[PDB]
RNA sequence: CAUGGUUGUCGUCAGCUCGUGUCGUGAGAUGUUGGGUUAAGUCCCGCAACGAGCGCAACCCUUAAGCUUAGUUGCCAUCAUUAAGUUGGGCACUCUAAGUUGACUGCCGGUGACAAACCGGAGGAAGGUGGGGAUGACGUCAAAUCAUCAUGCCCCUUAUGAUU
């Protein structure tokens, strides 16, 4: 089913899968938990200065923390997690049926 | 920190045919451009002509080789101003070791042939017969250190 | 009887086990004089059991993943020295003592911005 | 030497976000659309006691949290300003709904509000180091622990640009437990623009 | 033995006469130890702990016989004003009296209360200090 | 001995790129006899208070800076180039040093004085301890002999008189 | 070279200050010096100084060995119908990928006297700020950008702005 789990932070990702592993188990559910696909991260070099300098330069970078959660159980009560919206903050999940 | 003390010297690794730490650092020496298994062939090519052209096993005659490299005088240049500024100063054993070395490849590279295959090997015997190009400035420094010789 | 190590050096992972027989290794289920390539580097990686002397007890069969030659090499004889402390476990001192069984201590270091690569910076004219 | 801001240490490692929503696909325009409201809310507000906001978005109703050190006139006389806030708000974008505000206690001690009122003590053009020492006298009088401030560029109404800090408490600026928040006005003094900085902390 | 507040180990520099900052560590050796009797001790790094305690020792070397003196005396009793004048010197600005043993180098000028006794010997000071220290007891009652 | 000219919002004429290489120049080509070099003449226009004129020439060890503060671009090349001849006769007569006449090539036991000093056993031991010395002599108070309480190899006391 | 922002730079350079007290008619001094140690004003002794701050170490990130949880698209010793579907089962074991336990002169011996260090061991995978990154004190250079921006002053307005 894989409900996809990809986010920014850290904290927030593995919080929100807590939530769906339980909202999940007290369902009739047999929940493969979460286990932690390799992060995407992404490195951006700019340069420090405002006109002239390279040599010396600040490099950012963002990272995605991706988690997945698949279900082989489904019943109506399990999808009353599915169905219910929570921890909407900085988490997006794909819903696959 | 060569000024908080010394660098701790760190350990190599001895050759599988020989069974020699002095092949190994011949190898590091004539690895030119960190190709390791290029220059190990061409060594491996350039001690069966030692041994055909004798009939002794070459470790002994690349220790007998080298004896006729190693200078036991060489010049420390210490910062005297109007005096000669070269002091005739022995030789550590470290550096011993590894200044033989240096001449036998230093001159290798320097003959008729192109082939290190037998650029190498000719040089080997002839400093296994105290002669050749390697042992001339041996005696050119046992004829400059041994010339001012008034800094003992 | 399997004795399964792992072993890690350079970026490349190498796990072994230690099936009884004598000693044929088998790296990714082909011969070594045929993988490894130049044959010199062999009788260094031969190393951590030469102190214990099992040379006609061990067939190793080494799957391993990643790196070069010598990243692949200088990890199961690494490898095995994690598998020599199950096979051999009051022999520990044997391989502590001399070699294999430290670590992966370093690898490659990393490329600092405003310079060239890793460490080596660029020529500027006006000293 | 060349300090960089004490923020961009801390973000994530001891601190929190300002914006803390998630876009993959089209991430570019609907980031744009937080320093619209950014500009936008610091227009009509223009001072009021705002140190900074926040912006959370979930399924087209997109949140606005600002912090408001003088609560109610955002709100206006019970949810009069707070709803005249969003008959604009909600059309520069499309919804904006669910519009809020909280509050918070000890108005000038979060940077963003003790840079700007004595940014704004520079318009009358008085005494600009008391300016100074009313900031740092009342900061652990309040309650604070390390304060740190100061005033860059035509000071004082002269002509050559000096640099002017005052300072006590510990302000430990390289160690990452730290919550140092500091903030940057733009006082202006109709001779050009004077440059203030602030570090509090605790 | 006679309930009074002792010195050791050298003077502090100014426990007489800067005393509004001993007093400011005074007021840290009763809380210094009661810091680590109760909690807050586990969470501590294990060499955080050691600094904690290398502070809780030098504290009682100099000021060991300050511990439980919390206002400035009325007093001073020296066994030597030639190695302590540091003492002497901040006594005469509080015009605290003094009494000490005094001998030969030494100066009586600044001892208003003078014994001349001997110096480098343990029963020279040690059957003279002991009756001074006995002479505030029945002072009490 | 080249000389990179450029000038911040002044057109640079060829009267003084002949102006330079007398001054500038050929006063200082007969200092660094091994000469390879290249110098630097910034001239930096300010329209509130005047121009100025900077310098700068870099050698093997010390380089060589100096600035006038004048308007007049002909005058003022003559205090640069006598502030630049003032600096290389520091740099050479500090290497012109080398010039230096340098001509190349039983048991002790240390005393420890002591003065004698009259005192009880109990005092000699307490003064020896408070030192850890092994020794101590001294004249007995009541004896008047020299008398010298040491510790033995026991680790217990003896005393001597002499 | 009127400025705010913002960056190099000496330079990862180990310094720069303050409270209170003392000394000096005072400018000031001490603290910050002396003894020997360290990468370090880093600690330990000795001293009219006692403490405090900013730096330095550390906390942060990554890398080095492990555990626990959860095992797919990932990884197949033991089963084979290997075109290899790495497929059937799931093998979840190892590996890998991510959430956390641990290295500090903790622990010994020196003769080395206690004064911290240093020197040599063992103990873990790792050893002496482990390797590297981030972080750049007070300040110097009217250092570099009014072309990322932002604005004091000056100038331009059938153009010094526009459009091809």
């Amino acid at each position: 089913i894989r409900i996809r789990l990809k986010a920014y932070d850290h904290r927030v990702i593995d919080q929100s899968a807590e939530k769906i592993v339980e909202t999940a188990k007290r369902s009739g559910a047999d929940v493969s938990g979460p286990i932690p696909l390799p992060t995407e991260k992404s490195v951006y070099t700019i340069i420090r200065a405002v006109h002239k300098y390279k040599d010396s330069r600040e490099q950012f970078e963002q990272r995605t923390h991706k988690r997945l959660i698949d279900i082989v159980n489904p019943t109506p009560k399990t999808v009353d997690a599915l169905m219910g919206l929570n921890l909407p903050s900085g988490v997006d999940i794909e819903i696959k049926l | 920190m060569p000024r908080k003390g010394s660098v701790p010297k760190r350990d190599v690794l001895p050759d599988p045919i020989h069974n020699s730490k002095l092949v190994t650092k011949l190898i590091n020496k004539i690895m030119l451009d960190g190709k390791r298994g290029t220059a190990q062939r061409i060594l491996y090519s350039a001690f069966d002509l030692v041994e055909q052209r004798s009939g002794r096993d070459a470790l002994e005659v690349f220790e007998e080789a080298i004896n006729n490299i190693m200078p036991v005088l060489e010049v420390k240049a210490r910062r005297v101003g109007g005096s000669n500024y070269q002091v005739p100063v022995e030789v550590r054993p470290e550096r011993r070791t590894t200044l033989g070395l240096r001449w036998l490849v230093n001159y290798a590279r320097l003959r008729g042939e192109k082939t290190m295959e037998d650029r190498l090997a000719n040089e080997i015997l002839d400093a296994a017969n105290n002669t050749g190009g390697a042992v001339k400035k041996r005696e050119d420094t046992h004829k400059m250190a041994e010339a001012n010789k008034a800094f003992a | 009887v399997e004795y399964r190590g792992t072993g890690r050096r350079k970026n490349s992972v190498a796990r072994v086990r230690l099936v009884p027989g004598e000693g044929n290794i088998t790296v990714n289920n082909r011969d070594v004089r045929e993988y490894l390539p130049f044959e010199s580097l062999i009788l260094d990686l031969n190393q951590p059991f030469d102190v214990t002397e099992t040379k006609g007890n061990y067939d190793v069969l080494v799957n391993v993943h990643g790196g070069g030659f010598t990243g692949q090499a200088q990890a199961i004889r690494h490898g095995i020295a994690r598998a020599l402390l199950e096979a051999d476990p009051e022999y520990r001192g044997s391989l502590k003592r001399a070699g294999l069984l430290t670590r992966d201590p370093r690898m490659k270091e990393r490329k600092k911005p405003g310079l060239k690569a890793a460490r080596r910076s660029p020529q500027f004219s006006k000293r | 030497g060349q300090k960089i801001n004490p923020i961009g240490l801390r973000v994530g490692i001891i601190r929190d976000w300002e914006a803390k929503w998630y876009a993959e696909k089209d991430f570019a325009s609907l980031l744009h659309e937080d320093l619209k409201i950014r500009k936008f809310i610091d227009n009509e507000l223009k001072e009021a006691s705002v140190s900074h906001v926040e912006i959370e978005r979930a399924a087209n109703r997109i949140n606005i949290a600002i912090h408001t050190g003088k609560p109610g006139m955002v709100i206006g006389k019970g949810g009069s300003e707070i709803e005249k806030l969003r008959n604009k708000l909600n059309a520069l974008t499309d919804k904006k709904v669910h519009i809020n505000v909280i509050e918070i206690k000890k108005v000038d001690l979060d940077a963003r509000l003790v840079a700007e009122n004595i940014a704004r003590q520079l318009e009358n053009r008085a005494s600009f180091r008391r300016v100074q020492k009313q900031a740092i006298t009342r900061a652990m009088k309040l309650g604070a622990k390390g304060i740190k401030t100061q005033v860059s560029g035509r000071l004082g109404g002269a002509d050559i640009a000096r640099a002017e800090q005052y300072s006590e408490g510990t302000v430990p600026l390289h160690t990452l437990r730290a919550d140092i928040d500091y903030a940057h006005a733009e006082a202006d003094t109709t001779y050009g623009k004077l440059g203030v900085k602030v570090w509090i902390y605790r | 033995r006679a309930g009074q507040f002792y010195i050791n180990q050298r003077w502090l520099g100014g426990l007489l006469t800067n005393y509004k900052t001993i007093s400011k560590r005074i007021k840290r050796i009763s809380e210094i130890e009661k810091m680590e009797e109760d909690g807050l001790f586990e969470v501590l790094p294990k060499k955080e702990v050691v600094e904690l305690k290398k502070e809780y020792d030098r504290l009682i070397k100099f000021l060991g016989g300050i511990r439980d003196m919390k206002s400035m005396p009325q007093a001073l009793f020296v066994v030597d004003p030639r190695k302590e004048r540091n003492a002497i010197a901040e006594a005469r600005k509080l015009n605290i009296p003094i009494v000490g043993i005094v001998d030969t180098n030494c100066d009586p000028d600044e001892i208003d209360y003078v014994i001349p006794a001997n110096d480098d010997a343990i029963r020279a000071v040690k059957l003279l200090t002991a009756k001074m220290a006995d002479a505030i007891l029945e002072g009490q009652q | 001995i080249r000389f990179e000219i450029h000038g911040d919002n002044l057109t640079i004429t060829d009267a003084i790129r002949n102006y330079i290489e007398e001054k500038i120049g050929k006063l200082e080509r007969y200092f660094n006899d091994v000469p390879n070099a290249v110098a630097h003449v910034k001239v930096k226009t300010y329209s509130n208070s005047a121009t100025k004129i900077e310098v700068t020439i870099p050698l093997k060890n010390v380089t060589l800076r100096a600035e006038e503060r004048n308007d007049d671009l002909y005058a003022g090349i003559d205090l640069i180039n006598n502030k630049l001849e003032r600096q290389v006769r520091k740099y050479k007569t500090r290497i012109n040093r080398k010039s230096r006449d340098r001509g190349d090539q039983i048991e002790i036991i240390r005393s420890k004085e002591f003065s004698l000093k009259p005192m009880d056993s109990e005092e000699a031991v307490l003064q020896m301890n408070l030192l850890g010395h092994d020794f101590f002599v001294f004249t007995d108070r009541e004896t008047d002999g020299t008398s010298i309480v040491y510790r033995r190899k026991d680790g217990k006391y003896g005393l001597i008189q002499t």
